[PDB]
């Protein structure tokens, strides 16, 4: 029951990971943490990984 | 050592004021003139008899 909403709304939860231009470069690492969080969390992947 | 840490330092935009140490060896590796230079000519002439 929990496993396939665990797993359904995470698809929600993705698009919140706003990367910024940071023009050193271009490579833009996102800002923050919990728009993936409320993703890795319902999946239990490696949170570092 | 100290530079490549840095080159992402620069870029995340942290309050970092940067380090230089004065430790470099780039020019000598390649030629600042032409590419390469002794090796084209070391080749190309070869077949010359």
């Amino acid at each position: 029951k929990t496993d396939v909403y665990k797993i359904t709304a995470s698809c929600m939860h993705l698009g919140e990971m706003k990367f910024k231009q940071r023009p050193r470069e271009e490579q833009a690492e996102a800002d923050g943490t919990e728009e993936g969080e409320r993703v890795a969390h319902l999946l239990g992947v490696n949170a570092a990984d | 050592m100290f530079v490549l840490e840095q080159e992402e330092y620069k870029r995340e935009g942290i309050d970092w004021v940067f380090i230089d140490f004065g430790l470099d060896l780039a020019a000598c590796i390649e030629l600042i003139e032409k590419p390469m230079g002794i090796l084209s000519i070391l080749e190309e002439e070869s077949m010359f008899p």
